[PDB]
């Protein structure tokens, strides 16, 4: 029965958002389809990968008939996207085919029963809060580069989301470097901490358009839900005990360095050219008001950069993966950086010299 | 290396 | 071990990026990942090669310098220069088997390979001429998509450059579809036709103020300001385009370029992923495009066109059609047909400077 | 289908 006629512009962003969780090589064919449901004056569109789902609701201002089906996602999006601006897309189901008509364009797509479409299991929310999309995008953007990709420690292949007092915090680490960002959200929250999978952090990130809707978060025991306007994202959580970030932050650093973010970045970036392609190690020599960065490779090529910095303390030599340092400096889109050290075998804390909302911890290399 | 945080 | 030059960052960047053009990822010989650096008089020359072709750049030296030559890692040297502050003074000198690069408090020591080990192309020009950048860019852009990629008919993995009267013509084909573009250059030329390899066409394209060309027996040279590109030619019998162009098409179709493109693009979604065949039913002032796939899905588009001729069904690889329409960046398209088993000629309805021929499918 | 131009 299912019938609806909707404007092209009312389907485009929804079809692109619900196709988000979809992988290129689905294990089950239905997993490459979108669930279409007409109920009352609403059309709902769902996309899943079993670990996460995206739902979009579209208001039906034209005659429609209730029903459901599943239809190949990329093909349906491409048909809609390909139609002219303002096109009126008339959809109707004709057995195991869903007909799409607009102007003199006609398409017949193959369907899979709506009844076969996968459901995420029901759950109970424990923590609920609202925040501007921009706060969530800045919390993610500040830390995401530090998550592990496909680590042994599967609880690192994601980002920790932690609530404490009136703050939302994200932590991301791969065991070699860490990133932590905290933002006040204006609401008192119960202390809760969950691990969001890296694929879900990416999906959550992509649903943050810009505004005229706040973000409503619901955290459960094994799920996280994000509502933004007419979109609802749900993800399963990572079942693991995230390591404590509060113990990896240098407990009492005695050495403090200050430098211009861009001059420090540009030197590291030049020294990196002549560092080992695989290991990317650079040497840092700190002495009174000066930093020397050296790099060399198996070919015995060498780079050296000398900089004026604000440093008063003991001279020290420390090794680093230059990519981890460059990642931090490019994250810190600021004027000045503060580096806090202890010794050559211990982590360094890097932050904006004028903001503590984000802090980065990089573990050294020996030579 | 390289050393680990944890 | 005597070569010395100090140049400003901005005088090296474009030359370094241009000469590094012919250089690939994973060089066979380490020296092919190197650039030849030569200081002679008040000129620094930078050469890049892949043995089949080379790019030379000349940089004027207004600062103290010492003559000599060496080869140095291309990407690494370019990255050092590019990574340096704007306006930086780059002082280069040889220290045995090391090239030293200094600028401010930045110091780099690169490993070199003897200049004597650097390869070089051997020839005399037969045809010579000049033309605007834009004419070359348009001759290349109009046809390059139709070049074969890695065909056994190696002469098809390139572009034919043909001179006739006052015109320069480029042809490109893969055996299924063809593109030809002709432009007047304002000079009388001897009838000559050569095949330029696809890697060269790409290099020639990337070096695009005026452009001078020297064609030889087995080489082509292009001078554009302080850059000199040379390439070996493809030895092969390129097909004659004049014979694949429909000789007397009786059927002529006219349509809006964008409406036709959008229609084929939508029908393509439900065409076979491997074969990409769409069907064209042409009839009085109307075109019907249809597509279907193994899953039994179907697309149908109906359009109003200007057509008076016999009704016919003709199958096509929709990718070959879309490639042509995306190349014609115009308002109206003319399609010239004959029958269901013969090529179709496609062109701008307002220009005959480019013509495109596509061979049909049996669906 | 592909048919050949030549």
């Amino acid at each position: 029965h299912m019938k609806f006629t909707v404007e092209r512009e009312h389907l485009l962003k929804p079809l692109q958002q619900v196709s988000g969780p979809l992988g290129g090589r689905p294990t089950l064919p239905i997993l490459g389809n979108l669930l279409l449901q007409v109920a009352d004056g609403t059309l709902s569109l769902t996309g899943t990968d079993l670990e996460m789902e995206m739902v979009a609701r579209v208001a039906l201002v034209q005659p429609h008939e209730p029903g459901a089906t599943t239809v190949p996602a990329r093909k349906f999006f491409d048909i809609c996207r390909g139609l002219p601006e303002g096109a009126e897309i008339a959809v109707q189901l004709e057995g195991e085919r869903m007909l799409v008509r607009s102007g003199r364009s006609r398409f017949s797509l193959s369907t899979l029963p709506a009844a076969d479409f996968p459901n995420l299991d029901d759950w109970q929310s424990e923590v609920e809060f609202t925040l501007p999309q921009a706060t969530m995008k800045r919390l993610i953007e500040a830390t995401q580069f530090s998550m592990a990709h496909q680590d042994v420690r599967y609880y690192l292949n994601g980002m920790l989301f932690e609530t404490e007092g009136e703050e939302l915090r994200t932590v991301a680490t791969d065991g070699h470097r860490l990133a932590v960002c905290s933002m006040p959200i204006g609401q008192s929250l119960p202390s809760h901490s969950v691990i969001v999978p890296r694929k879900g952090v990416i999906e959550l990130m992509r649903m943050l358009d810009g505004g005229d809707n706040p973000l409503r978060v619901q955290i459960g025991s094994n799920n996280i839900r994000a509502h933004v306007g007419d979109f609802i994202f749900t993800s399963k959580l990572v079942d693991g005990r995230f390591p404590d970030y509060r113990r990896v932050l240098p407990k009492n650093p005695d050495k403090h360095l200050e430098a211009g973010c861009d001059l420090l970045k540009q030197a590291f970036a030049r020294a990196a050219i002549l560092s080992n392609e695989k290991f990317r190690g650079v040497r840092l020599y700190v002495s009174e008001n000066q930093l020397k960065i050296t790099a060399n490779n198996p070919e015995q090529e060498e780079a050296e950069e000398i900089l004026d910095v604000t440093y008063s303390g003991a001279e020290m030599e420390i090794g680093f993966n230059v990519s981890y340092v460059l990642d931090v400096l490019n994250a810190l889109k600021c004027e000045n950086v503060r580096m806090m050290l202890t010794d050559s075998v211990s982590s360094v804390q890097i932050e904006d010299a004028a903001s503590q909302s984000a802090a980065y911890v990089v573990m050294p290399m020996r030579l | 290396x390289q050393a680990d945080l944890f």
